[PDB]
């Protein structure tokens, strides 16, 4: 794999992506906070192939959490095997191991919506583990189900943790702060207000007026949301994913295709981030269509 | 027997709690202005999203779910009927916190004196939230959440909830409420007002620190170093500056509503916290007496027994802003 | 696409959205043939009337992960993992990927979605359909299995506008779910089409209209409590007269206090004279 | 049949209406009412044949699941085997039989969590999906050889009391699939006074006692909140001790006053020994 | 092994190192309660040599409480064998087993993120053993899957236990106070005012200036939330732990290796510690930036 | 076994202690109630040896109460072998059966923190039994887990049952019905203002004056824990043993060991009781180093 394969379609700036190796490589586990639709997802499985460089998916592992998640599934736990209950190397457990094989190459593990989950029960021991400057057999540690203090788990060096939270919902957030320290938080915007956004929309025979007037009218919704950060702080704001796909038929982006989404997408979403406010949702909607 | 216009009262509790348009209610009494806040209070928390706080459950299910605990299983057998002991984590809106506000809201549609439309809106919201449970609320319940894990917001409306269930009394029905008749009471009414200006002025007066100083008598008796016997004397408010340090003492009289003989008996406290308080920095020492008033507000020095004393009034029911305005230009005359 | 009493444009547009977007959300009140839009709707993109493709579920608080997808769960013998249906369902599909295999989950507000699907919800997503996107899923003895959703699986939801919970709102699934609403149809022609070709009155079905018109802006007037979410659906009317029993206005007096008036009072709550107001309106 | 149930004709001729097409119902009354009694009398109402064996009843509680009701996995001597329930074993009987109308009574179906115990089966018993086209393969059955879906020859009857203020609201699932019937007491109407004055009872003793048991009726339902209609009292207390053998007497009432309505007077209000103690003695005299 | 060692690279002073041992000593069970970043995980593996005297894993033990740990698998409990179950010992009975194997060696067993778990469903019995009184075979007491035959636990006298509860997650705190009795608790300051801290960056290539205006503003944000107990209280201040660590490749500490560490950790951690108004958040950013 | 050994270090008061032994002989099921520190667990011992009269391990037995305890390691139970089930005879069915053979003199068992677990789950059936009248063969009954009606178990009148549960919990606003009516609550003070409290310090080269001046704080400090009602009730107040422990070396008590025991106890602790008045603590906590 090759940096700028990446990049060509990639809406987000390089900097961010130069800061975001920048720490991962130091402090090797992250969080990218933002709200759905700027391609949390897209970049994540992407980045795995530039931090090791080479287009390997042996050496990624990607999983989404949820409330049904736990201990037992993620790191160890008695489970039946049939008539007969065993010991269960969890997922992460076995992929730590395949590391430790190859210590040279970079292992990746990937979380999306990783907020839903009750991480202090998930992690436990990891959540200790995890950190930077503390991984390595000198702080090896014996697990709960270990059989004696001998048999004793470490994390390695080269793994590097992605962790993927939505900022819609404040009711799942990551208040638990400890745990806030060992991931490195980075922000990411929906960048409509890009080149390589609006290149692609370009590139797909656009019109060049009709782009700068959509980038605009988003942009100052955008900031409209951030405004009221009391009710709705900027984490909510509306992502770009939403136009991005839908015009691989090979449809030119007219003002119809824009007009269709926006009732069938945007319109409720609208209705709900202003309940009050029947006025708003009507002044914002029609600003976008004239 | 004339009192504040109840939607004044409003603002100087959300100081005391720390944390508007009120022009659309048109219910004058306080349990409409009250509700209201409540009843839209609920409505800003939901669409950002309620607490959600996961409870672990251990319970007796038809197969694996988180972690199963083997003595359970074993000791009830549980297996031969394909059933295991097991512990998981139910995600649930039942937490006390939440469940305080159904709770409340139900004595809230159960109070006989209320406008008709809160308790519509409320009666949706009862039925809006049927996974959690209602109870029985004592001081208790909200005595076991001053841990505040809560957000900033949530503590808002609790404080409101305790205001409410505190200042709740049955009516002309067993079932229904009624509610209490809280500015008669000068005490309560007092309390608040001591406690008003406390949260106030570390808003406003950022210039100024603000602290309520605890203080030792100058006395020293060969009885007892202890000194149980005297009075405890804890200021209501301190609000010390570089330049000059000043202390409040205000409460809330019936007889100073009548413009005649005034009522200043808590001034014969004032002194006595002049004189046992010492300051190394010897910058200045001064008091304040203020108390509210309806119509206006008049404003005296005094000069006494080597210490710089004022009465000071405000009228209360004038408008919340010029009030505000009152306030600031109040302390800053004295203060200087 | 004949007996149907939703406008010709809706499902059209709808049949654009799904085959486009792949996953979709009737909203609207009960009663205005959710089931049978998306079972009639199923027949069509598939182009055959085959109900084995077409599987339809009805979530409940405690429906579960455990159950949909993946989950131990005893055998005979002992416990064992027991692929859940929409696993199996999907591996079904996965073997003929030609034809479309749908899926309709109803009363879907109830559960907390989230906890139900799991894992499903990214790989859901249209784009992010085939091996690439494969995940191991949580009781996934081994990393390397994994599940994906084919391309040609399409989900459909239909959602009870009638039980908003002030419980959890997510803004996440609504980017993966296109919303469209359905209206009752009162209006339509074809509902009123369909009773004239059962030896109704003319004024009798314009009447009606009329009747309910009146009721569900009243429904919707209030959008602070209620909305046209809330409002009264039709289906009620298309059952009983398939017996023989053309309409009349007596029959009209059986439903309202037979099928409305419990409506009338979840909606108009502590308020008995305006459904007695209301209720009797549609009597005269 | 007919003559014996004292609710009005109107009534049950109309449940028949409801029933017959929308293939479930609720009766939601006070206690005291006949509920069980009614429902069957109205079960072999509706198969003409008076077949109990066709009738299978069951009362919920919150400790009953879907492993009693339909399916569940009991210990064998060694090991253990999958159990038929109720239902699954019930409609399977009915499945032979598709002309003949079969029933089932749930009793006291509120206490419990409808959702729990059916599970899957709670959208096939929707009138609507009914057959073989809504086959569901169930939890525990392993293999898909066999789908479980309940004909349509099958009604159900759930009985509910409203006797209860500690209940709140009726569970959403209930309503969309329940049609809800309120029942009367049903003193006022003719059919129980003629079982009265069957027994030889005074018609100034039937009226005062209509009159009497009226105005209480009416008072309980007189409060908005705490009492409401389903709270009134019904007449099944007056039933059993009559045409046992002992002929109508005020001493007789007066021994009922004392035995349920005096204490069941005292739970609903619970507040004031007067306002019972004034009610109590009014029933007297 | 000494203390010169130890409290070579230690930011922590000498006072309560050696009040550690005084209150220690003589009640050999305590609790380190301070924020994240203030060395709690990093003393408590080098105070175990202390006592000891000597840098030896094998007398020593370490954990962490993870919200599933059980009464099973900490004393005694039950693990399926390959058809039937067994009891097993569970880690602190194999634990004490070796303590008292030899009793003049001190032992040494260390719980992070003790707060978390439920302690007296975890301890049970220990709860009353565990105090220095209550030690030896004069209140051997006999467990719960203990043999009919009578044997019995007792906490050995050599046995010193430490916990380290962070303080920020208030939920997750000690309301057992029968069990804060035989805990003591030391708090642990942030450890910025220190010289020993500052010493640590002029050794790295560090102005003094910019080291001491790095002191001032962090103790004065200390303050803000020192001020406030309502939500944030004294104890949610911030640790030195995020300037530690980084710096080993040779990047000299200056205003872009702290601008990064601003946006990049703290800001976010910020924004969710007020979350009310952003200038309050952008005020004390951008005076860490200054 | 003198009475003189066993109550001149005690500092409960004589009436209050003998006022224990007269309800003791006469209903034999006690229940202690009072908050840690204050020699509760101290005292149970030897009030067993006192009605006995003699140092004898056999006739007395102790035990914690948890969670996990149950009726089937309690009383009966099985326990698997490596296939097969096994019936187990419990502690307290075992306790009995010993103190069956000699009726004359008496058994005691010692039960701490009997709230965690609720009685019934483990006592059960027994609860029949165990009540002071409904005792001996007279009420036999055969167990659950009993292969034939044939054999039962009596509790017989010899045991006696001492139940010690701290008043320090919110949860035990609810006292449990079921010790309400079989055990007869006791309270212990925390006994400040007593002599053989004073007693104890003063044969430990203490200062009169400085002992006298530390009561009247204690004790005003719990006149204030006991006057509110909503948090902190009476029985919430301090014990007298964080005092006691420390001074086995000989140090000298003086304010600067107060000081390490205000510090490192008392103060967190008012930091969790008066978590919502930073201020109280400040003044309670100066308080007494003044
Ligand atoms: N072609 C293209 N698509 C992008 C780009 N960035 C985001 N997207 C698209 O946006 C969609 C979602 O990506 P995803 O990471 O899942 O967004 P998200 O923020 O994680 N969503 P969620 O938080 O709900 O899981 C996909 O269609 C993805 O390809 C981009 O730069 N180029
Ligand atoms: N060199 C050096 N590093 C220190 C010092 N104090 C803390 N640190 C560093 O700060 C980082 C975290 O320390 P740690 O003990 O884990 O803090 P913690 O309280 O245990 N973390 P948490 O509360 O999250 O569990 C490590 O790099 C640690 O070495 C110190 O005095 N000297
Ligand atoms: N010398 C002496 N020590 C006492 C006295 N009272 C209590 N202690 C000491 O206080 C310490 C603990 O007593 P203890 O009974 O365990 O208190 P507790 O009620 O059991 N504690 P908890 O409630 O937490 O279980 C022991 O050192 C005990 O000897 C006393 O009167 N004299
Ligand atoms: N012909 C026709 N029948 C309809 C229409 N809508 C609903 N029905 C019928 O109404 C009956 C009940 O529909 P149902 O799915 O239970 O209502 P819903 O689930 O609340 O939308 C079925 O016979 C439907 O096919 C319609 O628009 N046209
Ligand atoms: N003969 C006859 N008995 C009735 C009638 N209605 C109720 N009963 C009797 O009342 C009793 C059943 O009352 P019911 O309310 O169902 O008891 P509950 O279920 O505990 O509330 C039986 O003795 C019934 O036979 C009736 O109409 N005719
Ligand atoms: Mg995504
Ligand atoms: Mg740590
Ligand atoms: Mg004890």
């Amino acid at each position: 794999y090759c940096l700028e394969d990446a990049l060509n379609d990639l809406f987000i700036p390089e900097t961010t992506i130069e800061t975001i190796l920048k720490r991962l490589t130091i402090k090797k586990n992250i969080i990218l906070q933002g709200p759905p639709g700027v391609g949390k997802t897209f970049v994540a499985r992407r980045l795995a192939y530039l931090l090791t460089g080479e287009k390997a998916p042996q050496r990624v592992n990607m999983v989404q959490f949820h409330q049904s998640y736990s201990y037992e599934d993620f790191i160890q736990g008695y489970r039946p095997n049939g008539v007969g209950f065993r010991r269960k190397d969890g997922i992460f457990y076995n992929f730590c191991q395949q590391a430790k094989e190859q210590p040279e190459k970079k292992y990746i593990f990937i979380i999306d919506e990783i907020n839903r989950a009750n991480l202090s029960k998930v992690f436990g021991e990891v959540m200790m583990l995890m950190e930077h400057d503390k991984r390595g057999e000198n702080w090896s540690v014996p697990l709960t189900y270990s059989e004696n203090d001998e048999e004793r788990f470490y994390v390695p060096e080269n793994v590097y943790i992605i962790g993927l939270m939505n900022t819609a919902d404040r009711s799942l957030a990551v208040v638990d702060y400890a745990l806030r320290r060992r991931f490195s938080f980075i922000d990411i915007e929906p960048g409509f207000d890009t080149p390589q956004f609006r290149n692609f929309l370009l590139n797909k025979k656009a019109e060049p007026s009709f782009v700068e007037s959509l980038c605009q009218k988003m942009n100052e919704l955008n900031q409209e949301i951030s405004k009221e950060a009391t009710i709705l702080g900027k984490g909510f704001r509306i992502g770009h994913s939403y136009f991005c796909c839908g015009l691989e038929d090979g449809t030119s982006p007219d003002t119809q295709w824009l007009n269709e989404i926006v009732m069938t997408d945007i319109a409720p979403l609208l209705e709900e981030y202003f309940f009050d406010d029947p006025y708003k949702q009507q002044k914002w909607t029609n600003k976008l269509l004239g | 027997q004339p009192v504040i216009p109840v939607r004044n009262i409003y603002y100087m509790l959300t100081y005391a709690w720390g944390y508007a348009n009120l022009e659309a209610i048109p219910g004058n009494n306080l349990l409409d202005i009250l509700g209201y806040v409540l009843n839209k209070g609920v409505l800003q928390l939901s669409r950002r999203g309620l607490e959600l706080d996961y409870n672990p459950n251990t319970e007796i299910i038809p197969g694996i779910k988180g972690r199963i605990e083997f003595a359970k299983t074993i000791r009830g057998f549980h297996l031969n009927h394909g059933k295991t002991v097991s512990t998981f984590d139910m995600l649930n809106e039942d937490t006390l916190a939440n469940r305080i506000i159904k709770s409340t809201l139900a004595i809230l549609i159960k109070h006989e004196k209320l406008n008709s439309t809160i308790r519509d809106e409320a009666r949706s919201l009862y039925r809006k939230l049927p996974g959690i449970s209602t109870l029985h609320l004592t001081p208790q319940h909200f005595s076991y959440l001053n841990g505040g894990k809560n957000t900033r917001y949530y503590k808002f409306v609790i404080s409101v909830c305790k205001f409410i269930v505190n200042n709740s009394i049955p009516g002309q029905n067993k079932g229904h409420y009624r509610f209490y008749d809280f500015e008669r009471n000068e005490k309560e009414m007092s309390l608040l007002y001591q406690k008003f200006l406390y949260e106030f002025c570390r808003r406003e007066l950022t210039s100024a620190n603000t602290t309520r100083s605890y203080l030792k008598w100058d006395a020293s008796s060969i009885s007892d170093q202890s000194l149980n016997l005297l009075p405890r004397m804890e200021t209501d408010i301190t609000i010390r500056s570089s330049e000059k340090i000043l202390i409040v003492d205000a409460k809330y009289y019936k007889s100073i509503f009548s413009r005649e003989k005034f009522h200043s008996q808590n001034l014969y406290q004032l002194m006595n916290y002049l004189w046992s308080l010492k300051p190394e920095n010897g910058e200045n020492i001064g008091g304040l007496l203020i108390y509210p008033h309806v119509d206006t507000a008049v404003k005296h020095r005094y000069k006494i027994n080597g210490f710089d004393i004022g009465l000071c009034t405000v009228n209360l029911g004038q408008e919340w802003p010029c009030i505000h305005q009152e306030l600031l230009d109040i302390f800053d005359e004295y203060l200087k």
